[PDB]
RNA sequence: AUUAGCUAGUUGGUAAGGUAACGGCUUACCAAGGCAACGAUGCAUAGCCGACCUGAGAGGGUGAUCGGCCACACUGGAACU
RNA sequence: ACUUGAGUGCAGAAGAGGAAAGUGGAAUUCCAUGUGUAGCGGUGAAAUGCGCAGAGAUAUGGAGGAACACCAGUGGCGAAGGCGACUUUCUGGUCUGUAACUGACGCUGAUGUGCGAAAGCGUGGGGAUCAAACAGGAUUAGAUACCCUGGUAGUCCACGCCGUAAACGAUGAGUGCUAAGUGUUAGGGGGUUUCCGCCCCUUAGUGCUGCAGCUAACGCAUUAAGCACUCCGCCUGGGGAGUA
RNA sequence: GCCGUCGAAGGUGGGACAAAUGAUUGGGGUGAAGUCGUAACAAGGUAGCCGUAUCGGAAGGUGCGGCUGGAUCACC
RNA sequence: UCUACCCUUGGUCAGGUUGAAGUUCAGGUAACACUGAAUGGAGGACCGAACCGACUUACGUUGAAAAGUGAGCGGAUGAAC
RNA sequence: GUUAAGGAACUCGGCAAAAUGACCCCGUAACUUCGGGAGAAGGGGUGCUCUUUAGGGUUAACGCCCAGAAGAGCCGCAGUGAAUAGGCCCAAGCGACUGUUUAUCAAAAACACAGGUCUCUGCUAAACCGUAAGGUGAUGUAUAGGGGCUGACGCCUGCCCA
RNA sequence: GGUCCUAAGGUAGCGAAAUUCCUUGUCGGGUAAGUUCCGACCCGCACGAAAGGCGUAACGAUUUGGGCACUGUCUCAACGAG
RNA sequence: CCUGAUAUUGAAAUUCGGCACAGCUAGCUGUGUUGGCUUUCUAACCCGCACCACUUAUCGUGGUGGGAGACAGUGUCAGGCGGGCAGUUU
């Protein structure tokens, strides 16, 4: 998990737009900070599977936000891919 | 664990090795090695006692500290090396006096450890301290038997013991074979379980590397004509025809017990073996 | 679809030859493509349309005399005016 | 350009939702001695068996392994299979109220892919109870049957597989819609908030009774089997046969 | 008239698909029930059924899980 | 001092052939991550001399030799000599 | 050493001989432990001289060695023209494999084997040699040592304790 | 189903076999012709589950039957060389 | 090999039986003598148990410990298994 005194920092370095808690930019950045932290629980624990249903769930949510973002902005879609490493 | 093999040949069909991932600093230390000439069962008369021995590969004995002296000195652990004379691995500790020595390595060991009788003695893996100073339910190995002698019982790969309780002068130890037994209260004990636990799944796979370890073939009894084995020849193959299957010197081998009425072992062995 | 892969001069440029003409139309060096789950490839059954049959109609089943087009000539190639 | 759908932010609760590590109590079995002693069992009736070489009964003793009484109920949770002793670190989702936020970012899913009750199998540990197979006594004209003291694979853990069930609400998902009464659980609205007093409301799960309607009938009936829309899966007499 | 490129049929060889057939052999439906038992439907006299093992001449019986499509008094 | 195992110290095997683990790059992955191309040089692995054996056969049998020669034959980086 | 026509009719039996043999190419089935089968099988080409062009390294470069393509032409009965170098296929039986055995009438289907079990051993271990001292087991200690039977892998191992 | 007896009184799988006397068992395939060989039947003189039972790719100077190829082994021998 | 009887081999005990009839009501009590079972202590004996000396020898003997202890090892006698091995008959 990520706490809500450190979740707010994840938004601020990915503000190409001003004062937006929800964007095609900022929640995608929050989701990666969990995917990089759920998948390190899931390199130590493996017998659980209810987490691995929440793991499959959150990525396919981002694949719909990212495919929306492909069909609005030419250079903001490509920026968000290049900024975090995520495809 | 065990690295498998792929059947490119009929020899390597099901052979299975043991991966050397817990070995650091593969070269030895050239001041604690002593030479080791072989013998196949050749006592001081030149004859042949114990059968099926000899040959294989040259070895060189590595001097092991089983005493665990040097009380109250922090010993680091530097490098975990390979030892061919025995089933466990080996360690190279350095006491703070610069006296580099060898320890048989317990399960997880890289940190740095202590030998002291009762100072605080820091009950962790790798620390040796006498059995009056060990609380109950504590898995130990490499116990001494006589006081000050040297660690004898449970020195294998993946072996262990267990302290049960404390009697009037002795302690009470459950051994790996399942035999409760009293040991004097000032024998030392390393705390922990000795490493290299994947050892008995090493499928040798081939009659050649079961042969350069120092083993020779073992001819069965029923194929010797009756000059030299009590399961003598007869026409064709034959059932054994005795009331009891015998060893090559007359004594029945399948069932009969062998130990004798012995000093300082009848009043101490409470439970027998379980097999 | 109880058949999933398929062709190799196959896909393309270039060359000169080649027929009424375009042409991998047949050959030569380079070039890495054709087609495909929107049915590519392979099996068994079949001449096909205008029309005939039945049906409230929508549809189902048929292909004969009668007209248009097509292929074949005991069998398998190749020509000459 | 728009903000009802869908997503995040902030304010808050309820959980047997998982996964590793410790820890605790009560019963079952087996070993040590006494006091003690001819019966303990089992049953329609009986035994086979353990016992007189000291069994059960009876006390302290210590060895193990497994489930988790009372709370526990209609309650809760997860998409299902399922999940009930406690404490700790790590870990998903749902819900209540809404000031904020870019501004249709949706629903369905042929192949694909991932979890799957128990039984069963592979390689290792550990094995108290219950116990297929198995031997025993009688009940039976006959008896693995049903009944009785015994009993191994299995049951528990770690790892890799197999993927089926009356895997069920025998009712696929998504949205809006249409008479009403009576409970219950976690939250919010109107009170001096009377504390498990009370009524007054609004929202989400959860059960019961009951119009119009639909249905062969039974019965559903706001958690539809009603009126409609979208997309997916399947059926076309009974055997042969979920076989070749 | 001879030489060369292309070229049907023929001969050689290993395959690929259907069809005809074959000593025996394993289930299946059909009858007419003679032979051996009663496993279901009433609580069918051991409540049934679905998965999954193991045994028996014959239906079938037992083990561990789920279901009511389980009488009595519906198992308070 | 022959032969049988055995301990300590040495020596020897022309050549040619397939291509195991891995490692790196690229393709997809961020789900449960597995295909290709290079590189690496594994084995009581394959063909073959020295070298070690002794399967078939002919000759030899008051032999050239009290166990052999002619033509072929098996192992040949190992449980080898 | 060669042989007309025939080609196992010879014989206990294809015993001895005869054919196949190198490199470079096209192409290759059943079956399986997915490595193998496989040199599977069945097929083609090779000689000398002359003209053009693309290939390494050495070197300032003429020079030198290593090579592969098409095309054109010549000659013989025959172009690895001499010597050296696998015959192959279908179906069964026993043993899994490489190995080892009767120096000198038997090389195997026998012995070993990797793996499965069963039993014995708490350390001055059991076991064996030695009248004893001493040693081997081992400067090893139940994942380790001595013995009995079976003989990779797969599916399994049924009743009887008088 | 009756009944004698034994401590219970041959299960899965294979079966004229390296195991079968009589026997050249019997029906099918193979050849112009097959006491050997291969596939089946089962009445096992006397297979049988670690003196293991049944299968099996690969490997064999193993043992048994059938094809193509090649040939003085053969019908039938003749000539030449040391 | 296994198991007794004694020798080397000493003290402290605590109970239990055979005699003895000691009390004089089948079983009580308690003395004079016999044979055990156990339990503990250390002085022999034993240690392929720790440093220390002979000595800059993991053999040996000598020395304070620590263990085990009248059992073990050993001598004589006696019984039982004993084709592991021998002499011979059939
Ligand atoms: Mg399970
Ligand atoms: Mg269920
Ligand atoms: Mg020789
Ligand atoms: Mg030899
Ligand atoms: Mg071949
Ligand atoms: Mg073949
Ligand atoms: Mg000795
Ligand atoms: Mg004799």
């Amino acid at each position: 998990a990520i706490s809500q005194e450190r979740k707010n920092e994840i938004i601020k370095e990915y503000r190409v737009h001003e004062t937006d808690t929800g964007s095609p930019e900022v929640q995608i950045a929050v989701l990666t900070a969990e995917i990089n932290a759920v998948n390190e629980h899931l390199r130590t624990h493996k017998k659980d599977h209810h987490s691995r249903r929440g793991l499959l769930k959150m990525v396919g949510r981002r694949r719909h936000l990212l495919n929306y973002l492909r069909s609005k902005d030419i250079q903001r879609y490509r920026e968000l891919i290049k900024s975090l490493g995520i495809r | 664990a065990i690295k498998k093999y792929k059947p490119i040949t009929n020899g390597r069909r099901n052979m299975t090795s043991l991966d050397f991932a817990e070995i650091t600093k593969t070269t030895p230390e050239k001041s604690l090695l002593k030479p080791l000439p072989k013998k196949a069962g050749r006592n001081n008369q030149g004859k042949l006692t114990v059968r099926h021995h000899g040959g294989g590969h040259k070895r060189q004995y590595r001097v092991i500290d089983f005493k665990r002296n040097k009380d109250g000195i922090n010993a680091k652990v530097d490098s975990i090396q390979y030892d061919p004379n025995r089933s466990a691995n080996i360690a190279l500790v350095v006491y703070a006096d610069g006296e580099k020595r060898y320890i048989i390595a317990p399960k997880g060991l890289e940190v740095g450890q202590i030998v002291e009788s009762g100072a605080e003695a820091d009950i962790k893996v790798g620390n040796a301290l006498p059995l009056q100073n060990i609380p109950v339910g504590t898995v130990v190995h490499n116990i001494e038997l006589k006081p000050g002698k040297g660690g004898q019982i449970a020195r294998s790969a993946g072996a262990s013991a267990q302290v049960l309780g404390k009697e009037g002068k002795y302690v009470l130890i459950r051994l790996r074979s399942g035999e409760v037994r009293m040991i004097l209260s000032t024998c030392r004990a390393t705390i922990g379980q000795v490493g290299n636990l994947q050892h008995e799944l090493v499928n040798v796979g081939k009659a050649g590397r079961s042969r350069w370890k120092g083993i020779r073939p073992t001819v069965r009894g029923s194929v010797m004509n009756p000059n030299d084995h009590p399961h003598g020849g007869g026409e064709g193959r034959a059932p054994i025809g005795r009331p009891s299957p015998m060893s090559p010197w007359g004594k029945p081998t399948l069932g009969k017990k062998t130990r004798r009425g012995k000093k300082s072992s009848d009043k101490l062995i409470v439970r027998g073996r379980k097999k």
